[PDB]
RNA sequence: UCGAUGCAACGCGAAGAACCUUACCUGGUCUUGACAUAUCUAGAAUCCUGCAGAGAUGCGGGAGUGCCUUCGGGAAUUAGAAU
RNA sequence: CCAGGGAACUCUAAGGAUACUGCCAGUGACAAACUGGAGGAAGGCGGGGACGACGUCAAGUCAUCAUGGCCCUUACGACCAGGGCUACACACGUGCUACAAUGGUAGGUACAGAGGGCAGCUACACAGCGAUGUGAUGCGAAUCUCAAAAAGCCUAUCGUAGUCCGGAUUGGAGUCUGCAACUCGACUCCAUGAAGUAGGAAUCGCUAGUAAUCGCGGAUCAGAAUGCCGCGGUGAAU
């Protein structure tokens, strides 16, 4: 993809990472039966507070190599572009090709 | 549509809004680009100005529109 | 026989018959006969006065035809004079629930109409 | 296909009867590879008929329905320089009872009875003793045999 | 206690014969009520029948995997890798039935670019 | 005291050579083993587009498979374990130890 | 294009990945990743010696990548100077400190990479493809091979059509998986565009 | 948004558009720039904060002073100064 | 795994054996071959897959990537919010669900394979009509689980009706995921109950565990398959 859509996951990724703690100790905070109502209302309402682009959920995991938004592979890592140059050289350990 | 649990959404830039309109009871519009807000009975008879994708459409608040989004009311395409 | 002032099928069975009353279903069948106490497989026909009465009884507890269809016709005009997005879909006869208006809507928009 | 032959299938017989020209029967009522579903409508039809007409061994009763069922002549198409005659030939026994099997089913799934083996214990029946629309096939087939009756080459 | 194994498309049938009066028992329970399809309690019973002995000698099978139509194939072949034990003059019946041969039917597999097997994405 | 060795690899004469000299390390000590059972192998199979734009109907089928076998050291002696961590195997299959 | 990859379809049969690590499936793609970035340095930073094979397998914790380069001397330099200013700074961007060793080529003739990149090398320095073409066929064969196929397709002569030539000297029995057959795709950016160079080197079933 | 256009395009790229993805539009913004090397001025980076805003961002306050070599200072690092 | 703790068997997964027109009878140029027969699990290519010659279509891809040339550099580069890719007089291409009685519904009662599970699966208990919620347990798995397979079988019922078929649409109330479900999510419940009674010209797939039919998985994936890639069950006609 675009170089600046690579790095803009890489800043997107940043604050996930760094909001990552802050994250789980507020769901338990905010899903906690024993906390007050008042309690849990207002945790739950700084999470909504929190930078936007903090939640996994605006992550796109992407090609490492070429940055291809689709068909990723989570075993992997890659693209399929990439992953059937890589496997075909013999590059990636136990991969190779299927019949049965 | 959201669970009844989880409470009902209001944005965080936009209950402030409406709480200081409150105070002045002023009935000039309120210019959000917010629609996702739920409508409250808070912000009854006040009128705010929804984005709908390329101006503000202003909307005045009606007693039958609690629990609607804001986005009921701001028709996007034609 | 006749309840919530419609006629019913007499000839086919309670739950079953129960159904052709608009807003009562097969489950609002089932929850009716149970109040009353009558098995479902028993026909409309062999019904004594009593239980049918009590099934009378029964059935204005959940909204009939008669009220239903004026709530059904308040909530959807309700939407029209509103000018909400569910509203100004019901006036134009599109559909309401986020459905594929390119392809395949023609249970809402009426058969087909060929176009020159 | 083009050039070989291939060996025809070996079918076992039905589970009630032992006979292959009943199973095979069954063969052409079944649909969506539903082998119980069209048993029972074959077992029921014949269990009517036999129930009806008082007969111990309905499997010689099948054959003498089949028989009258199975056509003899039909007529194929041939080209001779563009020029298209009908001409009848024979029918090799393996076609025969197939188009006779294939007959009775299609025409009793469009009877009136109530069940399907009903249906087709109706079929069976009028079938004996030479009515239905199973005859009224062969018959079709046949007064088209005797149409032509003309084109021998 | 003549032993043997029966394979049918994917279910895998052990069957233990031993001289007795007749009775057969599948997976601990009788063959008329483990098997409600009477094609397959047929075929199980099969080449007991076949050779003229089918109350003579006493079953113990014990079925997995596969299907109801294909345990039934399962506990045929085993039965006659069982019967090929005590006799081997039964041998030349069996197969001239067909019985000692294992069929490698299997699913075919589903292909790319196809809906099934074999079916394809018709076009126009 | 009873250790079970747990190996797992991608490629399949790997662990059969693996497994073979842990099996006789151990039984060559002066003590009893059993041999190494193999275990249902994990195979993970992908479909990847060959083409980088169109005909989906065009890819290639790899599979990578995940033998796993196991030993065990019903009775262990003290020149049966000295011989067992000097065999420092690795570089393609993974070793666990359960001590005990 | 039609012809499978002649390394990926014999990965299994007379083949050996260059790769022989095994990582959970949480843990395989930050390897793999991280894998490949070794491979996309080392071909830059090495590109002066001729290198055609690196193997890399990772123990636990460490890394023992094993190039095969026909020029240990410029690798290794005086006393090993250069290759241990290269071993700190693979371990930089890998994990714990990760050994590099170098494994000699004594024919760098039959060799499908080494070939390649002379042929792609000529072409860059202005040479006539038939001439370059010609001349590597020739030293594969008499340095000992059973077939040479090298194909070179492009804009061959700084031409505006493409087209694709190729010469075959020998067997090069392509579906015979049992063949051992060397492949290489490396390419040559002239100043009228990228020509692809292709070879298979048969050396033996 | 764009590409795929007879078989061999049309559940095709896309192995999965609420935001993101997104490449399109409305508006709000930045200009060596989100990203690489050439450089010199201060600082360990990094963490927690306030207000204003739809957000991008803008203006302010506290804690910490790395590490190897040590008075040239170096792997990284935040804000420009210009080609 | 379970025949009698056992080391039998099934299973699991590595290494091998077998199959070679090898034997027989015939035809055939004293041939290659062909036709039948025995043995064997398998017979003549045993079944399926991968592997796609020289070239063809200036076929597709400059939007995976790389790359010659051309073009933009306070902009055709860059960041953010909202909309939009989801519009609808319509036509076309792929499908899915049906139009029912070989069936719908309600009770019991069986038989799989393959794959996934810490970026999680959840035993069990309780609350709930239900989606699901709380507590809690086993499991990086042949251990615990997803998970019950469905079609099937037995009983009752419906008795040919636009219906006890069909399940679109719409109204109301909810659960999860997620900062956020209006545009524009998936499910659950109640109510409504649309066309559709087998489809013109025309046209397509399939030769055997195939077609047909029935369920179950996975990749992508916070959530979002009627698509894709697989798995087995029943199982044809010619």
């Amino acid at each position: 993809a675009k170089k600046s859509m690579i790095n803009r996951e890489l800043k997107r990724e940043k604050e996930v990472a760094k909001y990552a703690d802050k994250r789980t100790k507020l769901k338990e905070t905010i899903s906690d039966m024993n906390a007050s109502d008042e309690v849990r209302m207002d945790a739950m309402l700084e999470l909504q507070a929190l930078p936007r682009n903090s939640s996994p959920v605006r992550l796109r995991n992407r090609c490492a190599i070429t940055g291809r938004p689709h068909g990723y592979f989570r075993k992997f890592g890659l693209s399929r572009n990439m992953l059937r140059e890589r496997v075909m050289q013999g590059d990636v350990p136990g991969v190779r090709k299927a019949s049965w | 549509p959201r669970s009844l649990k989880k409470g009902p959404f209001i944005d965080a830039h936009l209950f402030a809004k409406v709480e200081n309109a409150l105070e002045t009871n002023s009935r000039k519009p309120i210019k959000t680009w917010s629609r996702r807000s739920m409508i409250l009975p808070q912000m009854v008879g006040l009128t705010l100005s929804v984005h709908n994708g390329r101006t503000h459409v202003p909307v005045i608040v009606s007693e039958q529109m609690v629990g609607h989004k804001l986005g009921e009311f701001a028709p996007t395409r034609t | 026989a006749r309840i919530a002032g419609v006629n019913i099928p007499d000839n086919k069975h309670a739950v079953i018959s129960l159904t052709y009353i608009f807003g009562v279903g097969r489950t609002t069948a089932q929850k009716i006969l149970e109040a009353v106490g009558i098995a479902p497989t028993t026909k409309v026909s062999q019904l004594d006065d009593i239980q049918l009465d009590a099934i009378r009884a029964q059935v204005a507890n959940y909204m009939t035809e008669g009220d239903l269809r004026r709530e059904v016709s308040m909530n959807i005009k309700r939407l029209v004079d509103l000018g909400c997005y569910r509203g100004i879909r019901h006036r134009r006869n599109l559909p309401v629930r986020g459905q594929n208006t390119k392809n395949n809507a023609r249970t809402r928009k009426g058969p087909t109409r060929p176009l020159k | 296909p083009r050039r070989r032959v291939v060996a025809t299938r070996e079918i076992l017989p039905d589970p009630k009867f032992g006979s292959q020209t009943i199973a095979k029967f069954i063969n052409h009522v079944m649909s969506h590879g539903k082998k119980s579903t069209a048993e029972r409508i074959v077992y029921g039809a014949l269990e009517t008929v036999a129930q009806k007409r008082n007969i111990e061994d309905p499997v010689a009763f099948f054959e003498d329905v089949l028989e009258n069922v199975r056509p003899m002549v039909e007529v194929k198409a041939r080209r001779v320089g563009g020029a298209t005659y009908q001409v009848p030939m024979e029918v090799r026994p393996s076609r025969r009872t197939a188009l006779a099997m294939r007959w009775l089913a299609e025409a009793a799934a469009k009877r009136s009875e109530k069940s399907m083996a009903l249906r087709l214990a109706g079929e069976l029946s009028d079938a004996s003793e030479g009515k239905g629309n199973a005859m009224k096939k062969r018959d079709e087939v046949h007064r088209m045999a005797d149409a032509n009756k003309a084109f021998s080459h | 206690r003549n032993y043997g194994t029966g394979r049918r498309k994917t279910s895998t049938a052990r069957v233990f014969l031993a001289k007795g009066t007749g009775s057969i028992v599948v997976n601990g329970k009788p063959l008329d009520e483990y098997f409600s399809r009477e094609t397959s309690r047929m075929v199980v019973r099969q080449p007991l029948e076949l050779l003229d002995s089918p109350t003579a000698y006493d079953l113990y099978i014990t079925v997995k995997g596969g299907g109801i139509s294909g345990q039934a194939g399962a506990i045929r072949h085993g039965i006659t890798r069982a019967l090929i034990e005590l006799d081997d003059t039964n041998k030349p019946a069996l197969k001239a039935a067909g019985f000692v041969t294992r069929d490698s039917r299997q699913v075919e597999r589903k292909k790319l670019g196809l809906r099934k097997a074999r079916k394809r994405p018709q076009f126009s | 005291q009873r250790i079970r060795i747990r190996l797992k690899s991608f490629d399949h004469r790997l662990i059969d050579q693996s497994a073979q000299e842990i099996v006789d390390t151990a039984k060559r000590t002066g003590a009893q083993v059993c041999g190494p059972v193999p275990l249902p192998t994990r195979i993970e199979r992908f479909n990847v587009l060959t083409s980088p734009h169109v005909n989906k109907d065009a890819r290639d089928q790899y599979e990578i498979r995940t033998h796993k076998r196991m030993v065990d050291i019903v009775q262990p002696t003290d020149k049966t374990v000295d011989a067992l961590m000097k065999l420092d195997l690795a570089a393609g299959v993974d070793v666990q130890i359960a001590l005990g | 294009g039609q012809k499978v990859h002649p390394i990926g379809i014999r990965l299994g049969v007379v083949k050996k990945h260059n790769a022989n690590w095994y990582a959970s499936p949480k843990q395989y793609s930050e390897y793999l990743i991280n894998d490949i970035q070794v491979r996309e340095y080392l071909r830059k930073k090495l590109d002066s010696a001729m290198i055609s094979n690196i193997m890399i397998e990772r123990p636990t914790g460490a890394a023992k990548i094993t190039i095969a380069t026909a020029r240990p001397g410029i690798v290794i330099g005086k006393k090993g100077e250069d290759i241990e200013r290269l071993q700190k700074e693979l371990t930089k961007m890998m994990g714990v400190p990760a050994q590099v060793n170098i494994e000699e080529i004594t024919s760098p003739d039959l060799d499908a990479r080494l070939v390649a990149d002379g042929i792609g090398s000529q072409l860059e320095r202005r040479v006539m493809f038939r001439r370059a073409m010609k001349r590597a066929v020739q030293n594969s064969m008499r340095s000992g091979a059973k077939g040479i196929k090298v194909e070179l397709s492009g804009r061959l002569g700084g031409a505006e059509i493409a087209r694709t030539e190729w010469y075959r000297e020998g067997r090069v029995p392509l579906h015979t998986l049992r063949a051992d057959i060397d492949y290489a795709s490396v390419r040559a950016e002239t100043t009228y565009g990228t020509i692809g160079v292709k070879v298979w080197i048969f050396r033996g079933e």
